[PDB]
């Protein structure tokens, strides 16, 4: 039901077409930058290569072959725990600042 | 020894600015419109300086001076129509540029975006004052209405309006003032462009994907230089087609009758670029409300960064936001069309609906849709 | 056998000084060829509708 | 932001052939045309519909305005 | 916004409020004087000697 | 692992003159450079 | 502050209406010339007058 | 001296669009003339006829002109 | 209500076509012998005719035909002189109000930019010149006003000025009303845009030159970018 | 945190230019004539801009326009004579600066 | 430069346009001037390097 429309949006958004994953496309604010610098090196190198390949594909206005597109289930939110921890720590610092 | 390009101070600045500036490899043709704006500004400055060598700003001689430029001056017609159509090309490229900024989330570069809004205001003022200079019927009466719009401001109001007019109504003082201001403003625009480029270089350039491209950067000199030259050639193709094949396509014919303060032209409309704001103004009946709406139409670009609720910078991977963005573009086209058309029964309601939809799309629909998208992507 | 492009590169494209002169000399002749060619086309399209064509009658 | 220290990247290998030893326009039509059609197919679903509405409104607005200008016979009847 | 809705921020606000009020007074006087706004100056003693 | 990697094939893009792997590029170097620089020269003339 | 006020005021009033323009504030219309039933129009304040 | 515009104009009256518009113009002219005190005019119907006529006239008039 | 002018197949309408200077020559004759008693071409001068529709000797003769006031002689008296090339076309009426008083209070416009100023261009002018019709029923034109379905308001203040055989073209062309209208409209088109011929010539030149350059610049751009276009990438984690 | 004067780019340039610029402690009053020239240039620009709001470049109206500025524009005479005499002050400062450069060897830059 | 056989209306208009535009070029050249000056600092009256006493 909801998973149907979410899967629709996943296909509608093209980051699977470029071989990217959802966390690769997040906007790099300060929290995102801290989360990135907290990534383990394997995850970090995978991220940079994915983004480089995507930028290359967009440069030539081409898309990755259909079999190599990311799968909605296979997509893994590598950055989510680190980003959540960064956000939680920032929230605590703000809360201490409040009073 | 050292490389002169790196070492020498002025050459160092030029090198970092244009030669060896790290640029993303994937920026598309939409990014060429900034360099196209620069070329348009330079062409306008040269063209207007050469026009001013033959233009006298007195009301008795202004229209006769433009006729002298068109007829007697060697290749004067080429220059005059290059200027007139270059203004339209400037505004086309500005609209496309701001559209690119909205679509690809380039507004996150806060200072660059704000300096850009300031530049848009300056360019619009420059064009509005410049259109008065030929002193045709349309020039005089458009100036009358647009300056009379300022009377809606409470208190200062009439005082400010007459101060700008230099008198009770638009007259010789206003024409000369507009000539002087139209001369000086492009140079301020040129300086603000340098400020704009500085702020952008602080943060680099955004890519169509919207993801940081520090991993994939290419030197500007060996690539985007020839790309921008190709874009400039295409722009010259379009502009020269306008200048030569259809010289009076984007201009109202009623600017060729000398201005008569005692007779209103059959229709009073601003130039095509101002038409959407003219329609927005006409939509609201109250004068002060119309002026505030006209100001807000442009100032909403200031609020655009604050209204960004999506987790993805660009709309490339936001299909619903893409649909809303193209609805906004169609709405702007509709507003232009309404502004061209007279204020009668069919067009009044269309204009009101278009204005409401424009503000709604920018303020409420786009942020809510972005939030829905984030929820869809399991954020 | 050296191709025509190969001969040009050695003879006049290898050194920018020769490369620049070829452009400059080429620019001089191209202007005289393009302008004459352009006018002939414009004259042919507008044959009998221009003063040069109809000048003889009134002089 | 100089070129040397932009970011940190590891174990990425790029092979690039010279401009002179490669064709400027490899498969410009053979592969360009199918790619354009693919790009058009994806984009037209989103870009076009908003503009289609404008064409309807433009047509309806022009027709309605012309209808208003036309005389109402009932007004001059009786 | 919710970040700044805190008691310490209220304390800072109270601390700077008199200063803000004084700057507002400076601005008001500046405006009235620069424009020679007669509406306000009319009441002002010995400035009413003008106009 | 340096030996493991091998340069990918670029034949689809390589110009016909330098497609052959048994021919030294020096013979066709002047031809190819002449082609490109001729394009540039005619561009500069028009400009 | 006094000097700056003086200077800026002088420049802004330079952008204000000049004496010659203020001279034409009022007009003298010849009623006798105007024929009955005709809306003879004049340029008053640089604006059309009916 | 026969003016070509006169001759070309006649040719529209044969055309059906001129035929229908002329009949509409004639009828509306009758109604206004019949009515003693009416604000109605034939201008709107006249334009329909002239618009149809002139459009036909434009295509062929310049051929006769020399 | 308004009636738009029809798109007549003008010779100059072609993307690369221009004005027939034979028609321009006949058009000036219409202006000089008919639309000169009213309407004043201030911005067109006899020297402009030198390379368009009359030769220098012919232009000098035409300029000498009319008489023009000259600057103050000794004793400061204005005097008439034979005229010269530098003189612009004489204005029939001394002041706009004199022109109004001589035409039922209807200022005759300046032919100079009449084409570029009125929507429809030469098509409109032709339509209103050859459009004077009988007033429809219920219309009561004020005396001094004439019925023209193309003039805004359909109440023009000038009587049909172009009737068959109104003038005699030196070229021997039969002076029909439509022929006269076409000639004068071509002349007005030239007057509004004296650069028309050179404009089309420069248009042809820029078209051909851009057709040359854009492919060449594009080839250069693709040649320079091909390094990236063909670029291959590989990820080799240890 | 960072000081905005030293970190914000426009403010950084302005700071390095005329706030934290290391200047010699013994420069004389002959080293004020450069800043005087800059002030003169800004003053000339402002004054000329206000003059041009009433100046017409046609020969029939040039002199009449100058008279209109002198007699009818409010405080027009102040602006006009400010421009005319500011040009002379401009060249005074230019000559003095050139002389300073010759005298103190500033031409080595 | 005259725009004609002698000084006349054309020359006056050209001089107005040039006199308008040139001061801004002067400002740009002055900016370059200050840049080059700041590159090497400012010379003091004694003519000796004053880095100790800045
Ligand atoms: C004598 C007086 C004449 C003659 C012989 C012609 N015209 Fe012109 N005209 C004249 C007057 C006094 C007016 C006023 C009517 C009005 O108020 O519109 C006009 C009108 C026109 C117009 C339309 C003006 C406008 O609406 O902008 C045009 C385009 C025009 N007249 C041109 C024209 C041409 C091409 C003629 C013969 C070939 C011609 N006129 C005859 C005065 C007079
Ligand atoms: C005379 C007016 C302007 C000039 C000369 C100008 C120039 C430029 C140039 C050269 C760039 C470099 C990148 C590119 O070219 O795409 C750029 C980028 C940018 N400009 Fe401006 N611009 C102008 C107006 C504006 C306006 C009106 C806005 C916003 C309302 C704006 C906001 C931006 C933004 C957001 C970018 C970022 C582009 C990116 O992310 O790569 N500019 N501008
Ligand atoms: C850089 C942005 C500029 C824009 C957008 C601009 C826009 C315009 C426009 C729209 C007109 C009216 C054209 C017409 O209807 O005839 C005009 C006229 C004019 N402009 Fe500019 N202009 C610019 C720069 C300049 C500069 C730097 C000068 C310097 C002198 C200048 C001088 C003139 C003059 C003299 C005219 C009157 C001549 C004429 O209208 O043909 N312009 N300008
Ligand atoms: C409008 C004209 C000018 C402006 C706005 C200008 C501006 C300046 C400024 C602001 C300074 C720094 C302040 C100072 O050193 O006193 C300076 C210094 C200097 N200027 Fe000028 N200047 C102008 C004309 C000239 C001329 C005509 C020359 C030489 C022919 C010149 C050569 C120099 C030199 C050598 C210095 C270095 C002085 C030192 O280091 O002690 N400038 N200029
Ligand atoms: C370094 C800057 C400048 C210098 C040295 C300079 C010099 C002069 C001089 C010597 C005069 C003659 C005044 C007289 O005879 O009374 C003059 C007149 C004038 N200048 Fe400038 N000028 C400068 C900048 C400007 C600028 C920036 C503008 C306009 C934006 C301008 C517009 C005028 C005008 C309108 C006049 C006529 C004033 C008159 O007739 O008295 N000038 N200028």
């Amino acid at each position: 039901w909801l998973e149907g429309i979410r899967k629709w949006y996943y296909n509608a958004a093209g980051f699977n077409k470029l071989g990217l994953m959802r966390d690769d496309t997040i906007y790099e604010d300060d929290d995102v930058k801290e989360a990135i610098r907290r990534l383990p090196e394997n995850l970090y190198n995978d991220r940079v290569f994915r983004i480089k390949r995507a930028l290359d594909l967009t440069m030539r206005q081409q898309i990755l072959p259909k079999e190599q597109w990311t799968k909605y289930e296979e997509d893994k939110f590598y950055l989510e725990p680190y980003l959540k921890e960064v956000i939680r720590e920032r929230k605590e610092r703000e809360e201490w600042a409040k009073k | 020894m050292t490389n002169i390009r790196k070492s020498h101070p002025l050459m160092k600045i030029i090198n970092n600015a244009f030669i060896d500036l790290p640029a993303p490899s994937n920026i598309s043709s939409w990014w060429n419109f900034g360099s196209l704006l620069g070329i348009c500004l330079i062409l306008q400055i040269l063209t207007g300086l050469f026009l001013a060598m033959h233009y006298t700003s007195d009301t008795t001689t202004a229209f006769s001076s433009v006729t002298h430029i068109c007829r007697d001056v060697n290749y004067g017609w080429v220059i005059r129509y290059l200027h007139a159509n270059g203004a339209s090309m400037f505004f086309i490229c500005l609209f496309i540029h701001v559209g690119r900024g909205l679509y690809y989330g380039s507004y996150m570069f806060l200072e660059t975006w704000n300096i850009g809004v300031v530049l848009l205001f300056t360019v619009m003022a420059t064009a509005f004052m410049g259109y008065v200079l030929p002193w045709g019927q349309m020039s005089f009466w458009g100036a009358t209405v647009i300056t009379n719009l300022l009377s809606a401001i409470p208190y200062i109001g009439t005082d400010l309006v007459e101060w700008i007019w230099g008198g009770f109504s638009v007259d010789k003082a206003t024409l000369t003032r507009f000539f002087a201001f139209h001369f000086i403003l492009p140079f301020i625009i040129t300086a603000l462009a340098a400020v704009h480029l500085l702020f952008l270089h602080e943060t680099g350039s955004n890519n169509p994907t919207g993801i940081s491209s520090d991993m994939d950067k290419i030197p500007f000199h060996p690539y985007y230089t020839i790309k921008d030259i190709l874009g400039a050639l295409f722009m010259m193709l379009i502009l020269l087609i306008l200048v030569l094949f259809s010289p009076d396509l984007l201009g109202d014919p009623d600017n060729y009758t000398p201005a008569n303060p005692l007779n209103t032209p059959p229709h009073i409309k601003p130039e095509w670029y101002f038409l959407f704001a003219y329609a927005i103004l006409r939509s609201i009946p109250n004068k002060l409300g119309g002026v505030l709406a006209l100001v807000a139409s442009i100032l909403i670009l200031i609020l655009m960064p604050m209204l960004h609720t999506s987790k993805q910078r660009s709309m490339m991977f936001r299909p619903l936001s893409q649909c809303l963005f193209w609805m906004l573009v169609a709405d702007l086209i509709t507003l232009t069309w309404i502004g061209g058309q007279p204020v009668e029964h069919p067009f009044i309601i269309i204009g009101q609906l278009a204005s409401i939809l424009y503000f709604l799309i920018i303020l409420v629909l786009m942020p809510i849709t972005s939030i829905i998208e984030n929820n869809l992507l399991k954020w | 056998a050296p191709t025509l492009t190969a001969r040009l590169y050695s003879l006049l494209f290898r050194r920018t000084s020769t490369f620049a002169l070829t452009i400059a000399v080429g620019a001089l002749f191209f202007e005289r060829a393009f302008d004459q060619g352009a006018d002939a086309i414009y004259e042919h399209i507008n044959q009998g509708k221009l003063w040069k064509h109809i000048k003889h009658k009134y002089e | 932001r100089e070129f040397g220290h932009l970011t940190r990247m590891r174990h990425v290998i790029t092979y690039s052939l010279s401009p002179f030893e490669q064709r400027a326009f490899p498969h410009y039509f053979t592969k360009g045309i199918p790619n354009v059609l693919r790009r058009t197919r994806a984009c037209i679903l989103r870009v076009a519909p908003p503009f289609v509405v404008f064409y309807l409104v433009y047509t309806w607005g022009t027709q309605e305005f012309e209808k208003s200008k036309r005389k109402n016979p009932a007004a001059y009847e009786n | 916004l919710s970040r700044f809705l805190g008691p310490r921020y209220r304390e800072l606000a109270r601390n700077w409020i008199p200063t803000a009020s004084m700057w507002g007074a400076v601005g008001a006087v500046g405006l009235v004087w620069a424009t020679d706004w007669r509406l306000i100056l009319d009441w002002v003693p010995y400035i009413n000697g003008k106009f | 692992s340096h030996t493991d990697i091998r340069v990918p094939d670029f034949s689809d893009y390589r110009r016909a003159e330098v497609l052959d792997s048994t021919k030294s590029s020096k013979e066709s170097s002047d031809a190819r450079k002449g082609f490109s620089y001729l394009i540039t020269a005619t561009t500069t003339v028009g400009v | 502050a006094y000097a700056a006020k003086n200077a800026v005021s002088q420049f802004v009033s330079s952008m204000s209406a000049s004496a010659d323009v203020l001279a034409m504030s009022k007009i003298e219309i010849k009623l006798s010339d105007i024929p009955e039933g005709k809306n003879m129009a004049f340029k008053w304040r640089g604006k059309p007058l009916f | 001296l026969v003016d070509p515009l006169t001759t070309v104009r006649e040719q529209c009256e044969q055309i059906e669009k001129c035929i229908k518009a002329r009949e509409r113009l004639e009828l509306c002219d009758q109604r206004v003339s019949s009515r003693s005190q009416t604000e109605e005019d034939c201008t709107e119907e006249l334009f329909d006829f002239l618009h149809a006529r002139d459009h036909c006239v434009a295509h062929k008039l310049f051929n006769s002109l020399k | 209500l308004e009636l738009h002018a029809p798109s007549y197949p003008w010779s100059h309408r072609g993307l690369l076509s221009s004005l027939d200077h034979t028609s321009i020559r006949r058009g000036f004759q219409v202006y000089k012998q008919v639309c000169s008693s009213c309407h004043s071409m201030d911005y067109v001068a006899y020297r402009h005719l030198v390379g368009v529709c009359y030769t220098e000797e012919e232009a000098k003769a035409l300029a000498e035909e009319v008489e023009v006031q000259d600057g103050p002689n000794e004793d400061g008296e204005m005097f008439m002189r034979p005229g010269k090339l530098s003189d612009y076309f004489p204005k029939p009426y001394p002041n706009p109000e004199a022109a109004r008083a001589a035409n039922n209070g209807a200022l005759p416009p300046d032919l100079s930019y009449i084409v570029r100023a009125r929507h429809g261009g030469e098509d409109y002018v032709f339509s209103l010149l050859t459009g004077y019709c009988e007033p429809p029923t219920g219309v009561s034109l004020r005396e001094g006003l004439y019925f023209n379905p193309y003039f805004p308001g359909q109440a023009i203040a000038m009587a049909p000025p172009i009737y068959n055989e109104v003038l005699e073209f030196d070229d021997g062309t039969p002076a029909t009303m439509s022929q006269v209208a076409k000639d004068v409209c071509t002349f007005l088109r030239w007057a509004s845009e004296p650069e028309h011929d050179h404009r089309k010539r420069m248009g042809l030149k820029m078209l051909m030159m851009m057709g040359l350059l854009l492919p060449l610049v594009y080839a250069m751009k693709r040649h320079k970018w091909s390094v990236l276009k063909s670029r291959k990438l590989a990820y080799r984690p240890p």
